[PDB]
RNA sequence: CUUAAUUGCGAUAACGAACGAGACCUUAACCUACUAAAUAGUGGUGCUAGCAUUUGCUGGUUAUCCACUUCUUAGAGGGACUAUCGGUUUCAAGCCGAUGGAAGUUUGAGGCAAUAACAGGUCUGUGAUGCCCUUAGACGUUCUGGGCCGCACGCGCGCUACACUGACGGAGCCAGCGAGUCUAACCUUGGCCGAGAGGUCUUGGUAAUCUUGUGAAACUCCGUCGUGCUGGGGAUAGAGCAUUGUAAUUAUUGCUCUUCAACGAGGAAUUCCUAGUAAGCGCAAGUCAUCAGCUUGCGUUGAUUACGUCCCUGCCCUUUGUACACA
């Protein structure tokens, strides 16, 4: 959860009203044992604007 | 600097002759007798315990308790 | 693989996990006998489940507990809970019900919250004070 | 520890290092009223003098005291680490001293003068009876002078 | 210079400490018009035709 | 019946271990003991004054016996308490990385601890030996 | 304070008005009735309505209720 | 000292402009059947027992 | 008492009393009783406990405060004056010493002495500031049993904390002392004087 | 070059996107329309575009030195 | 009448609705039920150490394997509706007690929040902006240095204290919210050297993987000191060593020795608060090259006393008066 705590006022006047925004990050991983034919079929498809897919290999 | 930060041989006798009838004996008890400062008062406690007069019923620092021997 | 259950206990944020396997009556806390739990004035708080329910009842079991989180008091109130919740979880699967319901009866009639986990929890502070209810000082000029 | 039964040997107030030292107080802390020597320094010295810290000041056979003075005014010949001392890299001969109980009053002046006599802004600030370490002088320190 | 700095009499703690405090020190806000805020000062007054034209 | 050190009240164990390293003499203390402070966040040296290297070594020993491995940087943080900063708020401050590194070394040359891999210091197979011994000697006073 | 809003009471009214040959004095079954009989956007709201159709039900059995 | 035990009969309400005072009728346990309404100080519920220091004196509205 | 020994052993003194009478540190929650009428139902002895450290939801309702083991309500009020807020383990230890101190003097089961003191110091009647107009007289009132107990806990604990300040005697000794002198008042305990003078001024306005 | 690609796209029935109708007010009052007319038509077009409700506010100063404001709202809106 | 609420009940020339309150949303609480996880963790087994030996007890082993999901994680669901019973009450909304329950003070804490008003603050956040001013000896801009810290004093927020529920010294030793380095030098384990601050050699980490179990602090334990401005207190100040930075003088910070002030619980006054709350206690984050006695959050230890009223103060509501309506 990415918190950002800030006064609302651009200036300084008034009671000290604070305000905190958050940005929540959800990170999954799914481990697959597959050949090259599916993984490349599955990387082009299932794209989604706003879901960052990352595919790594190498148990090392 | 107010009376009895030392041994004062007569005072040793005082302790041996006065601890009887002490239902409660502790650090604050030994000083209250116009007598030993707290440091050497704390040394008497393990001494009068070396044999007899006092029975250790409390345990630790910041509070001691002894009682007439029976 | 013998008769065995695992149970937990949660005070403020401490959790005390406790596996109850059939054995010859030992009770360890993270590595050590229940006779060394010391902040030590509360020692009879974690003995308490043993004495409410009689010093027997353990000769056929071994209890081990490890507490992560909390603090020098919150952990002590969580182990007793997992110890008693586990002694009553063991009579769930292995001994019969009537023995078990006698145990819930003899704890809850004393119950420093021994089977029931205390819902109290730190309230979130809000801007304007060092506390959650407390406010900063003001002056009116 | 023990119960001791000293004779009339133990003495009340005793004088050394041009000062006065209370007899019925612990010797480590008794040496503290001597200026320039504090809790740490008194401790290490008595340790170095091979003296029983549990003894009061009125104890300490005269040999022990004369030793305790000797080590105080020569810490470097008796292996005291030259960062245990109030005057190192002196300002003129560069040696490592330890100013003691009347000289420390002298060396505060010695120093304060070296600044005034040179017109360093610090000195000027002393001569004006102000704070020199840089603290704000608006709010604090109003009774003093 | 710094020579004049320490040589200067009429300087340093003792001197000031020996001076009475000005009474302007322990004053108030003086507030200078907080209670004529609503009474506009432009002396003009926007008309009503130029308002109805606009809005 | 069998004995671990985890079967012993942590205080009297170390005290019993303290007397041991004392009674023995195979120590390798530095020598600047009685003059060092044991942390910047301290006012006065320890009151043992001949000792407290035994006490810490004994403490140090038990702590490393209790776990996989620790470092000097860990003992700094463990043995460090709160430093009064005069008029300013208290803060935790780490202790001397010299006392500890020399306690680790003086116990390793005495064969109670070894430089574990993965970094750190591991309880010596020979320390297991000697610890559970004096632990069993501690539960001898209570027989 | 636990005075139910109108929408709660209004709904309970409307339900007892037309599904009395159902909705016993048990809330739990009234809950499970509400899902199938009425569209409610949240569990909390539905529980708050069913809990009240229950009350209004339970006192009808002793005497009428106006509304 | 003639001490007087008196069980609280009923809670009547808060007198006193601040409010810390409560009007309550009591029943003595020795020789019951006669009631007295007393002004209490601490927080009181029904069936508590008040030590009336003097028996025959009752109070009313406070300011 | 039919002892039982399992793998990791429970000590005899431990084994002994626990499954026996369910008593205090080593004091008896039994025959201790209130030498007065109400102040019963507002002192807790029976039910019994081992030590006075209980995470009890005693505040979230009005009167349920009166169900706390009174011995523990004695401690709770020790741990205050700011610097000592929190610090119950401190207090919990002060009581055990106090009770043991009080035990030594005048044998008198000490959890009964604590009862006697709380009883013997609660001002039976008191006064408030009724308006009357500008110049406010004082109307006598009869203080409740709960306020009677509560006030006895603060009254005792305070003047004893005030005693143990700036002096060689400890908190437990002064606490023991004030308690002992309050088990049947002796005109020398800081408490009794306040109690007596709260029923002296509640008398002068009647 | 190539690693970025832009594609315009007609927006589906603009009368239900705030941002569109805001920049319409702008491109009316700059083009000189009567403030009440300009805002009132926008509300009318958004409504005929099938909204549950709409609300236009104009704040600032027109031709008069003093600043004013005007709510122009029709239909249904909730706010909490 | 009731409610925290124009919240409802009831009365009723009104009947029946909408905005706002509620609903809703977020977070903290409950799941041995659902889907699993070598970046979370358990039991078994190898392989392995120590003590007892009688089979045990206590550990080691980022894959030697098997299985599980209670503990941790977060998806989907479920759960509470002030439930059941009982007192009180126009026996109305409701309220109070008791049992049960993770939870029954709007469950706790917030987020959102109508119509309206203010000449409230902000042109010094904006390449938002009208007008006015200025525009080359510039009110543009950059560079060098100083200043915002200046010291008879008045006011406000704070920090640390006056000690024995304590300082100090050893020993025990337990959290949670966080952050962390690519075209780069953030978070740093470990090994050495150094009393210390630090230094030096390496290393893990773009992170539930490494720093970190953040072994935090209060706290708990055994000692020393003993009521004395004392070893409480740590201002002022001298002398030395180090780090950040081009730069530390008016001393950024840190460390060492020394110096050892006021302050013996605070007049009139006045602030904050009702349960994991108050107070005590540290920590992370913001700022940040370096500097927190500030702030935003966080967990740890954990009370006393109400559970009331309108007396003081403040504000709402009717009634009522008005020659006010720029009110
Ligand atoms: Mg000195
Ligand atoms: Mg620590
Ligand atoms: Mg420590
Ligand atoms: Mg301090
Ligand atoms: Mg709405
Ligand atoms: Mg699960
Ligand atoms: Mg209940
Ligand atoms: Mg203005
Ligand atoms: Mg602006
Ligand atoms: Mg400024
Ligand atoms: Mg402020
Ligand atoms: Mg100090
Ligand atoms: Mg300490
Ligand atoms: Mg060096
Ligand atoms: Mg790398
Ligand atoms: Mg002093
Ligand atoms: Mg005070
Ligand atoms: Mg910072
Ligand atoms: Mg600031
Ligand atoms: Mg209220
Ligand atoms: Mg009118």
């Amino acid at each position: 959860v990415l918190k950002i705590s800030t006064r609302k006022t651009p200036n300084g006047e008034g009671s000290k009203t604070w305000e905190t925004y958050e940005m929540r990050i959800h990170k999954r991983y799914i481990d697959l044992e597959a050949p090259v034919q599916i993984v490349k079929r599955i990387t082009q498809i299932t794209i989604e604007p706003g879901v960052d897919v990352e595919v790594v290999v190498a148990s090392n | 600097a107010q009376h009895a930060v030392i041994l004062d041989q007569e005072k040793y006798d005082r302790i041996l002759k006065e601890v009887p009838t002490y239902r409660y004996v502790s650090v604050s008890v030994l000083v209250d007798r116009l007598k030993i400062g707290g440091s050497l008062a704390r040394i008497a406690l393990r001494h009068l315990e070396k044999e007899g007069i006092i029975k250790p019923i409390s345990k630790h620092s910041k509070q001691a308790i002894y009682t007439r021997a029976t | 693989a013998v008769p065995s259950v695992q149970t937990f206990g949660k005070k403020k944020s401490a959790t005390a996990v406790a596996h109850v396997k059939a054995g010859k009556g030992l009770i360890k806390v993270n590595g050590s006998p229940i006779t060394l739990v010391e902040p030590e004035i509360l020692r009879f708080k974690v003995y308490e489940p043993l004495l409410l329910v009689g010093l027997d009842k353990f000769s056929n079991i071994d209890i081990r507990v490890r507490v992560t989180g909390g603090g020098h008091v919150s952990q002590v109130y969580a182990i007793r809970q997992a110890i008693a919740k586990g002694l009553v979880a063991y009579h769930q699967k292995y001994v019969d019900e009537q023995s078990k319901n006698e145990l819930k009866k003899a704890f809850t009639s004393y119950d420093r919250t021994l089977l029931i986990a205390d819902s109290r929890r730190p309230e979130p502070k809000k801007f304007g004070g060092k506390g959650a209810r407390s406010r900063f000082q003001k002056s009116y000029r | 520890s023990l119960v001791v039964q000293e004779q009339g040997s133990f003495q009340h107030i005793l004088r050394l290092l041009n000062t006065n030292v209370d007899g019925n107080i612990k010797i480590v802390y008794a040496l503290t009223t001597i200026k320039g020597v504090g809790r740490r320094y008194s401790n290490l010295v008595c340790k170095k003098a091979d003296v029983d810290l549990h003894k009061r000041a009125g104890e300490l056979t005269q040999e022990e005291l004369e030793r305790i003075v000797q080590i105080m005014q020569n810490p470097t010949h008796y292996k005291i680490p030259a960062w245990f001392l109030n005057r190192q890299n002196d300002i003129t001969d560069g040696k490592d001293y330890h100013t003691l109980a009347n000289n420390v009053e002298s060396k505060l002046r010695d120093d304060l003068e070296r600044l005034k006599k040179i017109r360093a802004h610090r000195g000027i600030r002393h001569f004006w009876g102000l704070r020199v370490r840089g603290q704000h002088t608006k709010t604090t320190g109003r009774r003093r002078a | 210079g710094n020579e004049g700095a320490i040589r200067d009499k009429t300087a340093g703690r003792r001197n000031n400490r020996s001076k009475d405090v000005t009474d302007s020190a322990t004053t108030k806000k003086s507030n200078t018009r907080r209670a004529t805020d609503r009474h506009s000062r432009t002396g003009k007054t926007d008309t009503k035709k130029k308002v109805n034209q606009g809005w | 019946p069998g004995v671990s050190v985890r079967d012993v009240a942590a205080q009297d164990f170390i005290n019993a271990y303290a007397s041991f390293l004392q009674r023995q003499g195979k120590l390798e203390v530095p020598g600047y003991v009685d003059i060092v402070k044991t942390s910047s966040g301290n006012e006065m040296p320890p009151q043992d004054a001949e000792g407290w290297f035994y006490k810490r070594a004994a403490s140090v020993a038990r702590h490393i016996y209790m776990r996989k491995q620790v470092g000097v940087g860990k003992l700094n943080k463990l043995y460090g308490g709160a430093k009064s900063r005069g008029v300013r708020p208290y803060k935790h401050i780490d202790a001397s990385g010299s006392i500890n590194r020399k306690v680790l070394q003086a116990l390793e040359k005495i064969g109670i601890v070894e430089i574990s891999p993965k970094g750190g210091r591991r309880i010596s197979e020979n320390g297991q030996r000697d610890l559970d011994r004096i632990a069993a000697q501690t539960l001898e006073e209570d027989e | 304070g636990r005075v139910r809003t109108k929408t709660v009471k209004r709904a309970s009214k409307a339900l007892i008005e037309r599904y009395y040959p159902k909705l016993t004095l048990d809330f739990q079954t009234n809950k499970r009735l509400c899902d199938e009989i009425a569209t409610i956007q949240s569990k909390r709201l539905r529980n708050k309505i069913a809990g009240y159709t229950t009350h209004l039900m339970k006192r009808i059995q002793k005497g009428p209720v106006r509304g | 000292t003639p001490v007087t035990l008196a069980k609280v009969i009923k809670v009547l309400g808060r007198t006193g402009s601040r409010g810390g005072v409560t009007q309550v009728r009591v029943e003595f346990l020795e020789d019951t059947s006669r009631t007295i309404v007393r002004n209490v100080k601490g927080p009181v519920r029904e069936n508590d027992i008040l030590v009336l220091m003097e028996s025959e004196r009752e109070a009313r509205r406070l300011r | 008492f039919t002892p039982v020994v399992l793998a990791t052993p429970i000590p005899e003194e431990v084994q002994q009393a626990q499954t026996e009478i369910k008593l205090f540190n080593k004091w008896s929650f039994e025959e201790v009783e209130v030498k007065d009428a109400s102040l019963v139902d507002y002192v807790q002895v029976r039910q019994p406990i081992f030590v006075a450290h209980t995470a009890g939801r005693y505040a979230n309702k009005r009167f349920r405060k009166a169900q706390c083991p009174i011995i523990e309500r004695l401690t709770n009020s020790l741990m205050m004056n700011g610097r000592n807020n929190g610090k119950k383990l401190k207090a919990v230890r002060i009581i055990k010493h106090t009770l043991d101190i009080i035990n030594v003097l005048t044998d008198q089961n000490p959890i009964q002495v604590v009862v006697d003191a709380i009883t013997n110091t609660g001002p039976r009647e008191d006064t408030t500031r009724v308006g009357g107009g500008g110049a406010a007289r004082r109307q006598a009132v009869d203080v409740s049993p709960l306020r009677r107990v509560n006030q006895a806990i603060a009254l005792l604990t305070i003047g004893a904390r005030e005693a143990a300040f700036r002096n060689i005697k400890t908190i437990a000794e002064t606490l023991a002392e004030e308690l002992i002198n309050a088990a049947k008042g002796s005109s020398t305990s800081y408490a009794i004087k306040k109690k007596d003078e709260l029923e002296r001024v509640a008398k002068s306005n009647r | 070059p190539g690693t970025i690609v832009l594609y315009a796209e007609r927006v589906q029935d603009r009368g239900l996107s705030a941002v569109a109708q805001a920049e319409s007010m702008k491109f009316k009052l700059l083009n000189g329309l009567a403030i009440r007319r300009a805002a009132y038509g926008v509300v009318r077009y958004v409504m005929e575009s099938g909204a549950k409700g709409c609300e236009v506010v104009v704040s600032g100063k027109l031709r008069a030195a003093r600043a004013k404001a005007m709510k122009f709202a029709d239909g249904f809106l909730i706010h909490s």
